[PDB]
C-alpha cells in the first residue's frame, strides 16, 4: 500500500 | 511555490483543457499521464521501475501548464496509477530540491 | 543545496561505512535500496511501482547519511532499477521542491 515512482 | 513533502508532491496541470492533478516527480525521467486521447501521431515506448516495465504510448510537442507555468514537451500516455511529472518538463518551468 | 533537474538528482549516501550513490525521488513514498545486508530484524513487505508490485524487506530505525545530512528511519532493501531517497528520510533532511 507503499506507492514509489521511472527509467 | 516551495513544495513540501510531509504529503506527496501533488498539483494541477492544464492539458488540451483538462485541468488534472499531477505529482511533480524528481525521480520520473519521462511525464506519464494515464490514459487520455491526445491529437496525433505518437510511437510506441517502454519504460519500467519497482515492479517491471509497461508500454505507453509517446506524443512529441505537446503544450502542458504545470501551475502556472506553461512547458511543452514529450508526454507519455499509459496505465499509470498517478499522472507523474517526469524531468522533461521538470526542468522547464525552474524546480530545484534544496536542502 | 540547489539541485537542477537537467540530470537525475544522484548524491552519495553513507549508510554504515558503506558508501553509496542514491536518487532523491520525490515521487517515492519510501526509501528502497538495491539488495543489501542491513544488521537487523527484518519483516517482508510489498511496495509498489509503475510496473506492479515487489516484496520487499524492511528494516525500522536505520541512519543514513544524505550528502551530510542525517535522517533515521524506515529503507526497504530490494530489487529496484536503483537506490532511490524517498520522502520518509526526504523530509527528515528538510528537502523543498521549489519553482
Amino acid at each position: 500500500v507503499s506507492q514509489n515512482x521511472i527509467v | 511555490p516551495q513544495i513540501t513533502l510531509w504529503q506527496r508532491p501533488l498539483v494541477t496541470i492544464r492539458i488540451g483543457g483538462q485541468l488534472k492533478e499531477a505529482l511533480l516527480d524528481t525521480g520520473a525521467d519521462d511525464t506519464v499521464l494515464e490514459e487520455m486521447n491526445l491529437p496525433g501521431k505518437w510511437k510506441p515506448k517502454m519504460i519500467g521501475g519497482i515492479g517491471g516495465f509497461i508500454k505507453v504510448r509517446q506524443y512529441d510537442q505537446i503544450p502542458v501548464e504545470i501551475a502556472g507555468h506553461k512547458a511543452i514537451g514529450t508526454v507519455l500516455v499509459g496505465p499509470t496509477p498517478v499522472n507523474i511529472i517526469g524531468r522533461n518538463l521538470l526542468t522547464q518551468i525552474g524546480a530545484t530540491l534544496n536542502f
